[PDB]
């Protein structure tokens, strides 16, 4: 958590409600998008803090 | 001379600019584009903004 | 893997979308039309409705 590790991603199509129905996600909180808008927006860039 | 009819015309027309250009505020919302508002977030998210 | 339910680790990814829209290159599946001119239609240019 301290060393967290960032992964930009851009130039690609992504398919936000089929990672949402792909397992068991005990928190699935947007703030500021509604999951299910996801797949009708356009992102400059996406960054996956994991 | 005309400065009292011209200070009229550039009231009114200050006015309704400044009024056109309330529209681009937050307000405290996410967005000032209601149309954006409503591509992002779903019904019960989004009236709130 | 005998820790509390509170105490187990959980892989948390955090998605931080930096929204321009202007240089736009993540998109959703939103298979798209073809363009229509010279007639009221209800446009999504890149996610911009």
């Amino acid at each position: 958590v301290y060393a967290w590790n960032r992964k930009r991603i851009s130039n690609c199509v992504a398919d936000y409600s089929v990672l949402y129905n792909s397992a068991s996600f005990s928190t699935f909180k947007c703030y500021g998008v509604s999951p299910t808008k996801l797949n009708d927006l356009c992102f400059t860039n996406v960054y996956a803090d994991s | 001379a005309l400065g009292k009819l011209q200070d009229v015309v550039n009231q009114n027309a200050q006015a309704l600019n400044t009024l056109v250009k309330q529209l681009s505020s937050n307000f405290g919302a996410i967005s000032s584009v209601l149309n954006d508002i409503l591509s992002r977030l779903d019904p019960p998210e989004a009236e709130v903004q | 893997p005998t820790y509390g339910v509170g105490y187990q680790p959980y892989r948390v990814v955090v998605l931080s979308f930096e929204l321009l829209h202007a240089p736009a290159t993540v998109c959703g599946p939103k298979k798209s039309t073809n363009l229509v001119k010279n007639k009221c239609v209800n446009f999504n240019f890149n996610g911009l409705t």
